[PDB]
């Protein structure tokens, strides 16, 4: 087709959307549906009842956040509806959906029952031409130009390993944990209680996320520097008021590694990457454990690499090489994956023609999808 | 400025603003990790020319007829 | 021989061990005088506390020293303690180990500066921090289930399975009986009679306390409200004058239920019960349910119990059977708890001695806290 | 009906009157009724029994002055009735309250009876095709023309600071204190009497009224002032007899700002601004601060911005920007806004008809008023 295919990277955190062949995604909002919680009682105040990306931002105070998808799964469908909506709205990229062909990027093993409704809505409420769900691991690799690699993807709302070799990928050595980087400010908003400085309300939420990405820094040794006294670091608030961070810094973070912390039964960031390695067959190992690739927001973390490299040595088998590689864009690294596919002509026999949706039906987009 | 001269209770010589005076990464250079620099243009002409197979295509949970294999071959 | 003494905000609650009630329950208040540069006359305390502000509120600027379950005037608290042991037990501090109450998930300083002063200032041989919610359990005899202790300071959550409590289902709201009382002042004001100083807001907490109940159906009592006159109750002041409070009664005790009206933006007390428990383990919920205690003064609203189930099962699933706990002293939950741990012979060892104190420090208490 | 409508606003001491086209208002007369000071039996006295506005002030001595609004609510109805019938008399406007629309100025979280009694007066007695009860504050912002801004509101009866965030006002954020202009004059009497002049008399509290309006300034330090040795400027009353004020001039508008020097527990005047922005949401505290907007009569005493600043900058947080931007019309603010307001064809929209009065009961009035 003439008109460019879009890539919509859908995003726990921050839904990132722009045309295939672009080096770098133009139009970047975060994902979340404001309303207004304060009375209107002026004319010529702010017009709509629903407030989503930079508008919102900027009216951060005045609106009620609300998060439509939670763990990589869409719990408010109507919100991811109104949010979609307004990717192809004049804000952002400005063009009719029934003209350009979109390229959705849904996280590895999640229900297939939203993979369904996904279609549904990007084939009925909007009348697209071609659909193509794609997982965010096997897009990641394109971007870096890489054909054997494991993708340690830690977003905002799941972080996941995937372990692809020359082009294959091995659906049951895919490791998933819902644990990831909504979960760590979630987390650190406890502590900040503890430390006893209140961050109760939707719009405060939001700036304890800013706390997180500012200041948490992840210790090399977590038993040594818990016992050593920290320097209590001051960070401003929007309003002016100083808060100091002090333990909860380094501690807040420590939950991606240790899951026990927060309290779920489930395998820490470390131990997933491994697992999906000594999942993967004896010979490959050697080769995936050679190159490893982060991608994700929750990766940017200080001392994210040095960490992680510690943790993996200790797991693996003694005097394996462990080159762990970061693209220096590791937070539009899965955009820029999808926008390489789109671009090749291989990716037209790809996708799902609307024809195609409408004689199959649901049963269409779960053969073609991986 | 005529509007106010005409009311009485009205502020003269008074100023009418009254305000202060007007006050004027880390891990992406760690040495663990390895530093990519990620070039479209260059990855777009290395898989330019690589196709699918997308005849007798089944990623699905689907147990009829043994294993599957996505994407067959390219031309 | 050893002393129990709840330190709630809204009632401060102290008595010996062993004993069935406790001894003196005055409210937690510090009076000091709205003094003019004209001269006193005799028998001048230079700040009152508790019962004797009580009787003197006309003069006297009422101030809650704790907030919310957090120390925010440690000097006026000392005060407090000055009064519980020396005039109100008739106790010396240095003769009897003293167990305090603090609230589920506090900021840190407050458990720390708390016990340094029970053991610089007062010089008590041992000194405990519990969590309020642990204790309550212990006056039904019952081991097992969820406890919704909503006091007039803070409202919690602790669920507690067999003797073994879930830390990270623990939730904490700042709706309590306090913020109660701030907004059935406004809804009073708006009928016409207002209610501003620091005394006048105490003598809203006498009406809140006698007429407001829990509605079953606010919509059908807001009908009924509107139509007959059988709802209205008359109450008579400190004055001769008596108000007719009508709607107001009933629309006060549900800003619990829904923290809307107060405008917090968060879930009502029925919903976090809920919420607290789905963040438990999927085994254990059945027990949780069927054990749902209510704890504290702000439970002792006529019919909250008949309201609080009718919420909980149409959230909570069909099969389920859900009993909620209302035992007649609410109101002394706390403290009849404190009573039976202190008198048990095992407590004995739990203790934290001066001499681990002095080696260690006021950290300790973070160890051997719960 | 099309023809202009009436705005007048309720100000406690002064009511502003006037018709929606009309830049300024025309007529603005004192708020009280005006009665002979001796029970006249005899002929040859003061006939008709009620002197209003101009009348009153030139027979001032021989009247007795009673003001039938207090702290923003109408105590006497029957006084209230004659002061809108002169309202609508040959002396002021001069036309048929049955032809023109009417906008009423009610001070925020006042009694909702307060309301209804206003409404029920100006649609039967007079014969008003429609009326608009409108919050004080929101009107102040359409005067300067700015839609975000906090309004601190110091009128004769009622102090109160709202904050509007692009045309949403926070209805939980607002603050409201009686201790206001009448009250600084009735504390200036008491200071006069300690200078050693007297003002009994109800007509001698009018020249007090005066006294304040010609000379009080606020002193940046109130302390040294005190130290200092005043110049006791010489006031000229009436009769012609001199009186000179000294020190009581500087340290009567002061209990604005420190209430509790006289006895009268409230926050004050820089504290209900700073708490007004501190309630609400962290975002917007920023902004809040950079917009403040002065409004009524009680902000124009000599040096209030100057002190204001000073008191805001200690108490709010540090490095700042606080902008009090005071209009030059202060006390004409609150009616010019109703007269941008009226004008507007939403107007239209906003007011409640004679025959929606009738038919959809009393709430029409307070549902519409938001
Ligand atoms: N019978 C009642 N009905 C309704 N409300 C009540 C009743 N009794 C007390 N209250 C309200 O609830 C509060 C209960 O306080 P309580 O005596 O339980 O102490 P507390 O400070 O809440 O202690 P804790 O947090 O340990 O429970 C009172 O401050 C009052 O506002
Ligand atoms: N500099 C940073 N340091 C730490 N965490 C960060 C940083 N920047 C972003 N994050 C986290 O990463 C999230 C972004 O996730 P993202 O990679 O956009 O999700 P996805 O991969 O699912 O599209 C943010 O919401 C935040 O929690
Ligand atoms: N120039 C002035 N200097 C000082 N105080 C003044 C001045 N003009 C008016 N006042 C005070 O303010 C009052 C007027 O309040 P006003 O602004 O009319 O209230 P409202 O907004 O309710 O109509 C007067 O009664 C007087 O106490």
């Amino acid at each position: 087709i003439a008109n460019q295919p879009v890539v919509i990277d859908n995003g726990s955190g921050v839904i990132k959307a722009g045309f295939a062949g672009d080096q770098i995604p133009k139009y970047c909002f975060p994902n979340y549906v404001g309303r207004p919680k304060h009375v209107r009682v002026m004319a010529g105040a702010l017009e709509g009842d629903i407030f989503i990306g930079p508008k919102a931002e900027e009216h951060r105070g005045l609106l009620s956040i609300r998060y439509p998808m939670e763990h990589g799964i869409v719990k408010d469908w109507n919100d991811m509806e109104r949010i979609w909506q307004y990717v192809y709205s004049k804000d952002q990229l400005q063009t009719f959906s029934e003209e350009h062909p979109v390229l959705l990027t849904e996280a590895p093993l999640n229900p297939r029952k939203n993979r369904e409704r996904a279609a549904e809505v990007f084939f009925e409420t909007f009348n697209v031409p071609a659909l193509f769900i794609s997982m965010q691991a096997v897009l990641s690799l394109y971007a870096t130009g890489r054909t054997t690699g494991v993708v340690l993807d830690s977003g905002d709302g799941v972080t996941h390993a995937v372990p692809i070799y020359e082009g294959f990928a091995m659906p049951h050595s895919i490791m998933r944990i819902d644990i990831a980087g909504r979960d760590v400010s979630r987390f650190l908003r406890l502590y900040l209680r503890k430390e006893g400085y209140d961050f109760h309300s939707s719009s405060e939420f939001e700036i304890v996320k800013a706390i997180k990405e500012r200041a948490c820094y992840l210790s090399i040794n977590p038993q040594k520097d818990e016992t050593l006294e920290t320097e209590k670091a001051q960070y401003y608030l929007p309003d002016g008021s100083t808060i100091e961070i002090g333990p909860s810094r380094f501690r807040a973070p420590e939950l991606l590694f240790r899951p026990d912390l927060i309290g779920e039964e489930s395998e820490g960031i470390h131990e997933v990457l491994v697992f999906a390695i000594q999942k993967s067959d004896m010979d490959l190992r050697r080769t995936l454990f050679s190159n490893i690739v982060l991608s994700g927001g929750s990766t940017l973390f200080k001392g994210f690499g040095d960490r992680l490299l510690s943790e993996v040595k200790k797991l693996a088998p003694k005097d394996v090489k462990i080159r762990i590689s970061a693209p220096q864009e590791r937070l539009y690294s899965t955009w820029i994956g999808g926008s390489i596919l789109a671009s090749l002509d291989t990716f037209k026999k790809m996708w799902v023609s609307k024809k195609e949706y409408e004689e199959d039906g649901a049963r269409s987009i779960h053969r073609k999808t991986f | 400025d005529p509007k106010y001269a005409d009311l009485p209770g009205i502020a003269r010589n008074e100023p009418d603003v009254y305000e202060t005076s007007d006050l004027p990464l880390e891990e992406l250079t760690s040495t663990s990790v390895e530093h990519i620099i990620v070039n479209p243009n260059a990855a777009y002409d290395k898989f330019k020319d690589k196709r699918v197979g997308t005849k007798g295509l089944d990623f699905s949970d689907r147990i009829g007829k043994t294993k599957r294999t996505g994407y067959e071959s390219g031309e | 021989a050893a002393l129990v003494v709840d330190n709630g905000s809204g009632m401060c609650k102290a008595g010996f061990a062993g004993d069935d009630a406790p001894r003196a329950v005055f409210p937690s208040i510090v009076g000091r005088p709205r003094h003019q540069g004209v001269m006193v006359g005799m028998g001048q305390k230079d700040s009152y506390v508790g019962d004797e502000a009580q009787s003197k509120r006309g003069i006297l600027t009422l101030k809650y020293p704790i907030e919310h379950g957090i120390v925010t005037n440690w000097d006026d608290m000392e005060k407090i303690w000055h009064h519980t042991f020396y005039n109100e037990l008739r106790v010396a501090p240095e003769e009897h180990p003293v167990l305090l109450t603090e609230a589920p998930l506090n900021p840190k300083a407050n458990r720390e500066k708390m016990t340094q002063i029970m053991f610089e200032t007062f010089n008590t041989p041992a000194m405990y921090v519990a969590i309020q919610a642990v204790l309550s359990l212990y006056a039904s005899g019952r081991t097992t289930g969820i406890v919704m202790d909503s006091g007039d300071g803070v409202t919690h959550t602790v669920p507690i399975y067999e003797g073994y409590a879930l830390p990270h289902a623990i939730l904490r709201l700042d709706l309590a009986g306090r913020d109660l009382t701030d907004y059935l002042m406004k809804i009073l004001t708006e009928r016409g009679y207002s209610f501003t100083t620091t005394a006048e807001r105490e003598i809203v907490r006498d009406i809140k306390e006698k007429l407001c109940y829990v509605a079953l159906d606010f919509e059908q009592e807001m009908a009924t409200a509107a139509s007959s006159s059988s709802l209205e109750k008359s109450y008579e002041l400190p004055d001769g004058q008596v108000i007719t409070i009508g709607n107001e009664r009933f629309r006060c005790p549900e800003a619990l239920f829904q923290p809307s009206f107060l405008g917090m933006e968060s879930c009502g007390i029925h919903e976090t019960t809920f919420n607290s428990i789905m963040k438990c383990d999927v085994d254990i919920r059945k027990d949780l349910y069927a054990n749902t205690v209510l704890s504290g003064g702000t439970t002792m609203y006529p019919g909250i119990a008949d309201r609080m189930q009718k919420e909980i099962t149409a959230l909570a699933p069909s099969t389920m059977k859900i009993k909620i706990i209302a035992p007649p002293e609410r109101k002394y939950s706390v403290w009849i708890g404190g009573s039976i741990l202190a008198s048990l012979s095992t407590f004995q060892q739990m203790w934290i001695s001066k001499q681990e104190y002095d080696e260690s420090g006021p950290s300790i208490v973070h160890r051997k806290c719960f």
